[PDB]
């Protein structure tokens, strides 16, 4: 359950070699998977938790300044410095003023003169790092199979929570009769820090790329601050006016949390004092199956009255799924069902829950059903075939193929690299393919990484006709290069 | 600062909208148009100098369009 | 007198347009110059005093450190840090080191790590600006009036010493018997101040120009003093020994003294102990005579008798000297000298003291006087002839002809087109010829400071290459701008 | 430990000529290094402790003068010359003055003067010196793998410390169990020394070679002088001075402690407090591997239960290296460990810690592999699976592969010539190779010595050019001198 | 002096830093150039007789930035 | 340090004696000398990248007696 109507979502019929099942969640998702047996499961992955972070560095919105002050001499003669300047935790400038004769100096011409401010951060915010051991995640998977507990529960027992550490890496998913499955987590290349920056700001935070949070503007404190405030710049912000030539002074400005945020918009959302659990998962691994056995199963299949408990709406695709009612026998009875084409019949289902399984007898209970393209008969077939629903998709297999292509492609770009995971079990095509995208990735489109949305679709253009005018054969390539790869990202990328 | 250089080209796109994924995105093109129209101008200087400068017509279009979007 | 085998020295001849004289004075030198009437006089620099000036830097050159307290961070973890970096009176350093499970880490790669040292000093460089505003000149002039006193005697009121500060102007010299010598001294114009720096040294000083001392390296200081202790640049002292990875210690980087003497090379000393005598330099002044008086014209011929105590010296130019224990009657009057060719009269040489005369009785007097080249015959007296004497000049004719020619050429050498201010007056040629080589001179074989002999004169040669492998005419000027210009001007200066 | 988180260190897999392998090692460095048995072997040079060194030059750099008498004659007549001019420990030069009535004695002309002072010193140099026998290298070589005694902590006893030394040399070290190491040293032709000198400064102290040291300026002296002060200079610093025309005095040119500080800066330093303890100096040295077993080649494969207590790292590029701690019975069990692949054991571990043996149990013992470019698979269980985590490196082996050759330049350099002793007997080629870059490096390796950094990359510069033109492409011979030569030599030397 | 020529090619360049090394070895030539735009003047000339003297492309090049070294 | 910058240029001059005289106004060449001894390799080699290098005689000549000279 809790794997209808979420969009973020996919399917994968087949399990190779073995229980071999090669599968990747972005946080925000159900992953779905079926197989000649074991009843096909949902992923949620959510929570991704995180403990012992390095808080390094530590800029400053808000400043303010005190007990300012500022001298002079007169031309030349020395280039005036004020006492109070030994103590660094002010700030100070040297600046040059006509200070002549009846100023109150000697000989006029031109003098210097510097101003001091002792300095003082106002509401800082600081970043934080993590060690990838220490990035405590939680993916939960679960079984089908009615209940009241339906589509989309945020309470229950559902597959159970497998908190997953690379503090360790291969755990078991005791399930219920259902079996026990076996995963095997990649906690180490999924996000990526150690070259991720997680910083708040005040009830609300942001991960970020590293060698960026390692440089933007600002008056820092080094992740020791401890009582320090030697803010290494403070010139970042407060600035000296200097109006006309006299009265050269120093100011302080305003509380940058504003374009603070307006300058971090690029950049994605997360968390940070709700125990801090930065979001978004882009984790991948291996679901080895083996042991997923199909519950219930030693049991006739329980004919008697039937009825039904809603109609049928769909998302995702034929997603089409229908509760019921019933009453003929207690304890685990299987229910009859099929998917029978018009009347005469030659059946072409698509059943995606490993046979469903009464229980409670007064419980509802439903069923998860991918009926054809046009026309279809989802069939309770019981007793004198007690009942037949006909209620009709539109899937008609080619509009299929096409959303198919985009949206994996979709998946492609997002994913990169790892895309490929869902492939499981390669060798040849899909596992030289994902390699080839490796580096034909990492460099060239990500070989002028930082570069920018517009940018972007202008290269993408400018490439295409360097290209589209060209001289023989060797163009197709050009082209493509452009085609889709730039273009579609263009069009497709800002997350 | 807080006003240059965000979070855009690092590299961390995810499968959750970010920060201000459509909004300001959008509003970039949207101001250049608000000064574009604001002072002509550098519009006229930009595609005039484009015209002799370059000479491939798509060559004018290129740093007329270009420069126009270099000028804040 | 004074000027008197005193090397150096230069002989002018001058009244001209009726009232002065263009004449230099250059401390170890010294200007005697007369013509028609007028007790002939002789003129030089003695002691420049510059008082009250300020204090421009103050660097130091015995630097030591204490404290030196040390702190890290391992790996990543952010920049190590320790509050004492915030007393600016210290010296802070950010380093890298290997670190591993040993040190007690966590990652290894390698650490961040800092340097913390109070910095303090001894004898500080002190540098000085003088101001114009009083730049007092001394000049000691005086005539020859024999007396058995000497010639060199500089003690006493022989010729009395004088001030002439530009505070004020027109310098009115009492003077003895001939009345009030006056001159206009521009000492604003001479050691183009404000534009050199005035330095001391633990007790040694130099006169040190501008720029060149605010570059001069080492740690420095304001010139407000009081507190100072914050030294800037403390990089050129205290350093950091980072040996080969792990560990990393401070420096004090040895004393200084010697080093900068040496370092300097090419500042004139100076003697700015004592409220500082600032010698070297050379003042330029007009003079104008009358108002003054000889004290021989109205003063007899005294007649026969002399004895001659000591012989007949020559030096500079046969501007030989003699001493005559006059005796005849009393209350001296005039002295008859004269110098012809051998036996047929002639008076050939040139007498320089108009004022041969007597003083009293006893005082075996001194006349200088200039015999000519060959073997001139000197004499004294009247009728019964008294006294003749042999005196053989050798060269004289070409031989000095050419000598002062160089003489004259050193000069211009040294002190510039300020030198045609020693020709005599508006002259016309000269005059303009002064503003000419004026700034053509300071935009060529001057205005590209910076060099040596080597350097400078190699520059030479091959200007001079060049300068002489190039058709047509332009090629000529070139040469010369070379050869004896480019050159000579290298051969002298560095004395 | 010894030899992990060090960095910058090389290693060496098999020995080959059995037990004959090639090292070379440093301060800074350490060599890992193991062959197809045999216990992994940390070697770090450390103290390199002179012992009987003496001097021969004791410098000086603050010495006052004192007394001070002059004397003067008068033009040709005795050249001045007073008796001191003999007492040694003076200082005296023959000057001249002006020399006329004036000077008040003479007869008139330019001449004779001389002066002279007392020369007593204060900080003075002490360049000792040492032959090939009176210099021990202690070597410390470690039996790797064992005990959470930290694979570091220089402190304690973990490899011992074999004292080799040119009075001998070719020895062995008592290595419990696993077996004696027998190195063949030589360091007869390493540092090179007598071309050494060891000067000690104010407490600090470079070794700075003779051939320049003797030719520094200054007052000599040298070697036992103490009531000696019979110093051989003193003209090099102090200068009695005569200005413009007459008089004159002794001055002194002043301490030069810090020139000098500033003077050997680049040749590397050397603590000297307690005797000497000489660092840094590549050393060669043979190295027997027979007599080592390693140890517990006899045991049983532990049973399970590997809770490891230490995340695990990847340091200064390769060393991954875990800490586990196994609680069961066994007792003295070898360690089940495999570095592997996704599951499908093609399994790939090169664990470099051979036959990592668990000793009296309860003591967390950890080892060192070196996982693939990619990401591979770690396990160290048995029976039920025990234990298996995930791992990732980051670069890809042809970055690595080009690192090899970062080594292969700051290598082949620093350590030249002995570079190719790097390499344990290859014949054919190390063989020719050093018998050949000993030479044609020892032209270029000869003269073009002494020249700064940056001058020697102008050469290169010059050189490059003056190549590419090429008649009949032996310019390539030119570049290729440029190249990796010519520049990077400059490029990467002098620090 | 001991601020003139100090052990610094030579050679035993030890795989391990060396003294004032770095700080310095970069510290010279920023001496130097720093008096070099001090003035000018002499560059300027001295670029020009190098401008002359032989010259060759690169030729020329070299005469001056040799000289323009020579020069302290 | 300190070491490197003879106050010369600026030429404040005089017709006395600066500080330093003779002792520096010769030192300069002579110390290159010395050096010159030191490496006589390196002259060899200098010349040779003269001798070889452009040539109008004079060129070969400069740029020699330069490079020699320059080595600090
Ligand atoms: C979410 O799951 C919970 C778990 O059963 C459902 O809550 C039950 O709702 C029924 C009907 O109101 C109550 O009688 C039970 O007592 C509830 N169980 C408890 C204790 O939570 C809930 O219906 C589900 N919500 C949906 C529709 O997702
Ligand atoms: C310098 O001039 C002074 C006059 O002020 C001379 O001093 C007198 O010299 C005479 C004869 O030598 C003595 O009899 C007197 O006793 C001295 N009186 C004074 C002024 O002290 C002095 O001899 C001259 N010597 C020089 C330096 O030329
Ligand atoms: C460096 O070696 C020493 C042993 O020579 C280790 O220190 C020991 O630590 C244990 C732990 O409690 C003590 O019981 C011993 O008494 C210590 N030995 C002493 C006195 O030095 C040390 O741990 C090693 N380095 C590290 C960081 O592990
Ligand atoms: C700074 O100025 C404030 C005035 O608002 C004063 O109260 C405070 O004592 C001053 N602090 C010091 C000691 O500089
Ligand atoms: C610095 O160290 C000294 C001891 O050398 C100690 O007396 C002093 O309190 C410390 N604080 C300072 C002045 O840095
Ligand atoms: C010379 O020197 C000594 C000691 O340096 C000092 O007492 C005096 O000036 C002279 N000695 C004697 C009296 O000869």
């Amino acid at each position: 359950m809790r794997c209808i109507g979420i969009s973020n979502r996919d399917f994968v019929e087949g399990v190779s070699g073995g229980s071999w099942v090669d599968i990747v969640l972005e946080h925000g998702s159900c992953v779905t998977t079926m197989a000649k047996n074991k009843p096909t499961l949902d992923f949620e992955l959510i929570e991704t938790e995180a403990k012992q972070p390095a808080t390094l560095r530590k800029y400053c919105i808000e400043a303010k300044l005190t007990n300012t002050t500022t001298d002079s001499r007169c031309p030349t003669q020395g280039e005036p410095s004020l006492n109070e300047e030994q103590d660094k935790r002010f700030v100070c400038k040297h600046s040059m003023v006509d200070r002549g004769w009846g100023n109150g100096c000697g000989l006029f011409g031109k003098g210097g003169i510097v101003t001091c401010a002792m300095f003082t951060c106002k509401k800082n915010m600081k970043g934080k790092v993590v060690q990838p051991e220490n990035l405590e995640y939680t993916i939960v998977i679960t079984p089908h199979s009615g209940e009241e507990h339906a589509v989309g529960n945020d309470t229950g027992k559902h597959g159970k929570e497998i908190k997953i550490t690379p503090q360790s890496s291969i755990t078991e998913a005791e399930l219920t009769g259902y079996g026990t499955v076996t995963m095997e987590c990649s906690p180490r290349t999924g996000l990526d820090f150690n070259e991720m920056v997680l910083l708040q700001m005040e009830n609300k935070a942001w991960l970020v790329h590293r060698q960026w949070f390692l440089d933007l503007p600002l008056p820092w404190l080094p992740g020791a601050d401890t009582q320090g405030s030697n803010w290494i710049q403070k010139e970042t912000l407060v600035t000296f006016k200097n109006p006309h030539a006299k009265k050269q002074d120093v100011v302080v400005l305003g509380s940058q949390e504003g374009a603070m945020h307006t300058a971090l918009t690029g950049a994605t959302e997360i968390q940070m004092s709700s125990g801090n659990l930065l979001f978004t998962g882009h984790l991948k691994c291996r679901l080895r199956m083996d042991k997923l056995q199909l519950k219930g199963m030693s049991y006739s299949m329980c004919t008697g009255k039937f009825k039904v408990v809603k109609e049928i709406a769909e998302t995702q695709h034929g997603t089409i799924v229908i509760r019921v009612q019933y009453e003929g026998d207690g304890s685990p009875c299987k229910i009859p069902f099929e998917i029978m084409d018009l009347e005469k019949r030659h059946v072409l289902g698509r059943l995606i829950t490993v046979n469903p399984i009464v229980t409670e007898k007064d419980s509802p209970v439903n069923i998860e059903a991918e009926p054809p393209f046009g026309d279809s008969y989802i069939i309770i077939g019981v007793e004198p075939g007690q009942l037949k629903l006909n209620w009709f998709k539109k899937g008609s297999s080619i509009g299929q193929m096409i959303e198919t292509t985009m949206r994996g492609a979709k998946r492609m770009a997002i994913l990169g690299d790892t895309a490929w995971d869902f492939g499981s079990l390669g060798g040849v095509f899909t596992s030289i393919g994902k390699a080839l995208h490796q580096v034909f990735g990492a460099i060239y489109g990500a070989a002028f990484s930082g570069v920018s949305w517009i940018m972007k679709i202008l290269i993408g253009v400018i490439i295409t006709w360097i290209g589209m005018n060209s001289r023989s054969t060797s163009l197709s390539v050009s082209l493509v290069l452009v085609g889709v790869v730039t273009l579609y990202l263009g069009v497709m990328v800002q997350a | 600062s807080v006003a240059l250089v965000p979070h855009v080209g690092m590299g961390l796109e995810t499968a959750t909208e970010t920060w201000m994924s459509s909004e300001g995105a959008w509003k970039h093109a949207q101001r250049i148009e608000t000064w574009i129209l604001r002072h002509p101008g550098f519009t006229i200087m930009a595609a005039i100098l484009a015209y002799t400068i370059g000479t491939t017509h798509f060559q004018r279009a290129l740093i007329f369009i270009l420069l126009t979007a270099v000028a804040p």
